[PDB]
């Protein structure tokens, strides 16, 4: 009965364009860096922006953990690669 | 382009992989696009669509 | 088999379809890149039966 | 039955069972690939090829 | 075929099927066993004609 | 030195201090069992010159 109820990321709008391969908040670029999650139930990451803040998030039935731990591992790479800080 | 960082780094061969991708692709896009002559046989209104 | 292989998890990369482009004159031609994603097995099961 | 709580035992501490070494487990990468199916391409032998 | 036997009754063991069972951390296996039944069959049947 | 080594991330895992008992007369001995950390580093540099 072990269940993560939040699993979130937040970011600026140009840090995820650039992760995004330059694509807007609402949708995730197959090319991008949070492409290739496994679908348990549709779309497996999200991504919000409000106010120039953007929000990442893992889909509600898509909390396991090989999914978290992909998104920690993508978000620390695409970071090194692209000289951004991953703040903790 | 495959860079060398990402192969040097990555304990697979990347490049075979991509190769043998691209030339099924390719065989894909003849079949696909001699396929796609159905449309020109039916755009014919000869009577050979059924 | 994994006998005698040290790990609890094992990860096998998916292979993705890649893009056939038209090539124009005097245009270089356009380079593909995917994001694959991944299939991983663990080991969770020990079972035993003793007397 | 062996509910005997009578007789003395011989384990005491802590064992080091496997989720203690979290640490010391890998996960490991076999160099297997797992590639999507091939399609059925029969397209340029049922035209005439030039 | 007992003609050549002696005794009334004949006993034949029967054997159960034995359990599976998780092996938790820090917990010893669990021993199995069964108390077993048996099938006997007894020389009850003494059938006569006689004129 | 991980030039005959693939992957960006290493792992080292840390050793803790162990402790000594006494073994008194007829009582058995203490099992240890220790939870380790592990040190991680990324292979996250990489610098050019060129002419």
């Amino acid at each position: 009965a072990i269940t993560c109820t939040a699993c979130t990321f937040t970011m600026t709008d140009a840090e995820f364009a650039i992760l995004n391969e330059g694509v807007a908040a609402p949708t995730i670029d197959p090319r991008g860096s949070f492409a290739g999650l496994q679908s348990l139930s549709g779309a497996p990451i999200t991504a919000s922006a409000s106010a120039g803040t953007t929000t990442v998030v893992v889909a509600a039935s898509n909390r396991n953990d090989a999914n978290i731990r992909t998104l920690a591992q993508r978000l620390r790479r695409a970071a090194q690669a692209n000289r951004i800080t991953f703040t903790a | 382009l495959i860079e060398d960082l990402g192969a040097m780094q990555s304990s697979y061969d990347i490049r075979q992989e991509y190769t043998t991708e691209a030339g099924y692709a390719l065989s894909r896009m003849m079949d696909a696009d001699i396929l796609g002559l159905r449309a020109a046989v039916k755009g014919l209104n000869n009577g050979s669509e059924i | 088999d994994v006998t005698g292989k040290k790990g609890d998890r094992f990860h096998i990369p998916n292979i993705g379809r890649a893009s056939v482009f038209d090539k124009l004159p005097e245009t270089p031609v356009q380079l593909q890149a995917r994001q694959e994603s991944d299939f991983y097995v663990d080991i969770d099961k020990y079972k035993e039966s003793s007397f | 039955a062996l509910n005997n709580t009578t007789y003395q035992g011989s384990m005491r501490g802590y064992a080091v069972t496997k989720s203690r070494l979290d640490s010391f487990i890998p996960e490991v990468w076999t160099g297997e690939v797992l590639r999507a199916l091939n399609q059925n391409f029969v397209a340029s032998q049922y035209v005439k090829t030039l």
